[PDB]
């Protein structure tokens, strides 16, 4: 979906 | 004239772009549902202008030198974490499995290359969907890959991109879209955020896709995220032929209980679940009278580790549509675990969407920095909190 998370 | 995170943030930023369309200003508060300007009922015939030096191309994705080279463009020039040390890396097939569903137009698949090089440079596409939004069922596009390449940033380029398959769009008769970003914008409909579970978790820790909890050695940190080898629901097993009717059946009900989802076709459902390697897996729970009562699906996404000496991939797997009317869904997202985990993958992200948060915290998900923010253009409808969101894109 044109968002890349990783973790906080 | 840099994006936003935050919608504080947003609140103080001007959107030269965004208040030229038919989509809700950020300060106010929707009160109503429908759309936000009447259909057109006369569409501009011709492209919009380019910049010097480019041109339109409608990309043939069946052609295999074609949908590499929008491999490569993605491959990149496409999204990436914030602090710049992930991007995302879509398979060819992949971008086969997205880009053409039943319904796909060849002028949905909109590329702009440069005159002489004949390089890809900028790329947006659309995909046909029927979105059910509160009490309205509605034709809709779907826009995705939105990519202008690094050399071209900061041009306006984007904005012709917008324009061009809102064009593209609107002359095939429809006047609604429903579309995700990282960053804020006029205005989102619903606000999800990206959760991570540690498949492998030296492998993510060595490349700083996640770090070491407060107070927590290696040694602890592989025993909290080990895994059993095997699932642990009776009669669960890939999805075949038979089953396209059930687990359309399925979804289909699951979904009732949301506000903003699709609705799929049968052929949808085949297209969208059935099981390929590499780009799409579904599980479905078969009891023993022989009857489906359950699915579970994830898609694989990996991510390319920019600069890395050693490690170049993260292999991701991706929560797709989980339905649970017999087997517990913590069971199911448990097994779908060990089956990611099975199948090589590195980490299993999830939003914290649909009934989501009932298994985040107890699977071991850890909270991400991206949020998944979604829209639509050209409805005006109120927010939802992400529990009520129920459509996953690609
Ligand atoms: C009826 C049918 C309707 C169909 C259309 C429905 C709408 C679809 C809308 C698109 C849905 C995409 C959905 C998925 O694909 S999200 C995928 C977004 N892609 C990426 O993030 C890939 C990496 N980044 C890039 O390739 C570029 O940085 C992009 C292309 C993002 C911007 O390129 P660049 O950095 O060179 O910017 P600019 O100078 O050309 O132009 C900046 C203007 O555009 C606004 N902007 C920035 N990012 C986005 C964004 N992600 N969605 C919408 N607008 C965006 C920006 O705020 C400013 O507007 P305003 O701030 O002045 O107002």
């Amino acid at each position: 979906g044109a968002s890349f998370s990783k973790p906080r | 004239q840099g994006p936003a995170k935050t919608m504080e943030e947003a609140s103080k930023r001007s959107y030269q772009f965004w208040d030229t369309q038919p989509v809700p200003k950020l300060g106010e508060v929707v009160n109503t549902h429908g759309p936000v300007e009447p259909d057109k009922d006369n569409i501009r015939q011709e492209p919009y202008t380019l910049p010097q030096g480019f041109t339109w191309d409608a990309l043939d994705l069946g052609d295999r030198g074609v949908l590499k080279e929008l491999y490569t463009l993605l491959n990149e020039n496409y999204v990436e974490d914030d602090d710049n040390m992930f991007r995302f890396d879509y398979s060819p097939e992949f971008l086969l499995w997205a880009l053409r569903p039943p319904g796909w137009l060849p002028q949905w698949h909109c590329g702009v290359r440069v005159v002489s090089s004949r390089k890809l440079v900028g790329f947006i596409s659309a995909i046909p969907a029927n979105i059910h939004i509160y009490d309205t069922e509605k034709k809709m596009v779907e826009i995705n890959f939105l990519c202008v390449h690094k050399k071209l940033r900061s041009k306006r380029v984007a904005p012709v991109l917008i324009r061009e398959i809102t064009r593209r769009v609107h002359l095939e008769g429809i006047f609604q879209a429903v579309y995700t970003a990282g960053v804020v914008l006029p205005k989102p409909v619903g606000t999800c955020r990206y959760w991570h579970r540690s498949l492998n978790p030296r492998k993510l820790i060595e490349v700083k896709f996640s770090h070491l909890s407060r107070n927590m050695t290696m040694q602890r940190t592989m025993k909290l995220y080990r895994l059993p080898e095997t699932p642990k629901t009776a009669g669960l097993r890939p999805m075949e032929t038979k089953d396209i009717p059930v687990v359309h059946q399925l979804l289909t009900r699951y979904l009732k209980q949301f506000h903003l989802t699709p609705v799929m076709s049968q052929e949808e459902v085949e297209h969208w679940f059935y099981p390929q390697e590499n780009i799409i897996d579904t599980f479905v729970v078969e009891n023993a009278n022989g009857e489906v009562t359950d699915f579970l699906s994830f898609y694989t996404l990996p991510s390319t580790i920019m600069n890395h000496p050693t490690h170049k991939s993260l292999k991701a797997a991706y929560s797709f549509y989980n339905v649970h009317t017999q087997t517990p869904l913590l069971d199911l997202m448990s097994d779908a675990l060990v089956l990611a985990k099975m199948k090589g993958f590195d980490v299993f992200n999830a939003l914290d969407l649909m009934e989501n948060k009932t298994f985040l915290e107890k699977l071991k998900f850890g909270i991400g920095d991206g949020n998944l923010q979604y829209y639509l253009y050209n409805w005006k409808c109120p927010s939802m909190g992400a529990e009520k969101v129920g459509l996953v894109l690609q």
